[PDB]
């Protein structure tokens, strides 16, 4: 694979070549792949086998996960990036208690 | 010691702009 | 995503934002997502792409996993929470040998 | 050293109360 | 979930409550779950949602995985258990180079 | 330091003896 | 499972018995399994349940993943192996920034 | 401390040469 605007990788703190789970709201597909960065603005491109799991225009949610010890886990707040129809970031924040944004 | 897995970050509802089956890279 | 009554997260020791495997007894679907806590009692709500993998009323089993060294693993007992039709906890215990509850 | 993965906990047979496709959050 | 004869868990070194990948040779299904031990000899029983992914008589392969540092990984040999039609162990060994058994 | 994942063990071609959808446990 | 020419395992730095994600460009299948090495040149053979997820001639992408601390992750470059129609390596390199090869 | 997962390596577009359902090994 998933080639993603480097701006969105930066905003979400997802590294190039990081494993991500991608889920497609339109068709319900769920898969794992790794990211590739592109300088081309607004791009979210599914390459290879993943191409069969989406069509242009589909809405996807791209997630990265990490492992924590129990103590660190208690206080960790995930980073969330929201975008507009052009894949431009509109909000970058961290989750608060009870899914608050 | 015991490790658990949390969501680290997410990009919510991005739009797919291209789907390239035959990608070489 | 899965928004879950904070009472059930507390009972199971699953943290908000923890990765969980969710399996649907009605339709056989199996997926991974992360939890969101809600103060609203009895709620188990599938958001986003996961919405396509269940209907209201479906029975689901929600599991979290952890990594252990070999020695700790020998003696670890998972936490199990059973609920009624209203998603109210009816039993909270730990597994004993041979799946005993 | 070698790590293995165990079930940590489970909620057994909860009932789905809602399924919200277009959730923003 | 998968309830497995404790004899087979012992032979394979898979712990009760360990995460396993189960694949079904008959129908191609692939899933992850955790083990439950039973004293009942020869039993391999799929409980819960997993019940929809097999029928009695199906042949399954049950695998556990572990994480290693690079040095340990070089010399590790996985344990393999073969069984007969009654799920009685017929061979317990470790993989050698080139999938040799 | 970098961890990688290997197959730890397997049970090869066991026969399913029962499939219990409504299992409570 | 997946039996792979030891030359390709060597080139990619994937160990025998390492967990791999395999995705099939022809049919979109995605699965995880482990590798088996073979001395037989050019072989990529899907054994067991995985046999139902490909046909001879299908193009597959075989990936291994690893866990890193945040600092090491910043500078890690994955290894990539390209092959010809006979599964002979044509290029072995590491990813550079922006998916450059 | 926090671990994250990267692609370690890949073999790109290999051709399947055989598919052996009944493999014993």
């Amino acid at each position: 694979x998933i080639s993603i605007d480097e701006k969105l990788l930066q905003a979400s703190g997802i590294l190039e070549y990081e494993k991500v789970q991608v889920v497609n709201v339109n068709n319900g597909a769920r898969f794992e792949t790794y990211t590739i960065a592109t300088q081309e603005e607004g791009v979210v491109c599914l390459n290879g086998a993943a191409a069969r799991l989406a069509e242009v225009g589909d809405k996807v949610i791209i997630m990265s996960y990490a492992d924590f010890n129990e103590e660190e886990a208690k206080t960790f707040k995930p980073k969330v990036v929201f975008v507009d129809e052009n894949n431009t970031a509109t909000k970058i924040t961290n989750y608060e208690k009870h899914g608050a944004i | 010691a015991m490790n658990i897995t949390l969501l680290k970050s997410k990009i919510h509802r991005a739009s797919v702009t291209e789907a390239r089956l035959d990608y070489i890279g």
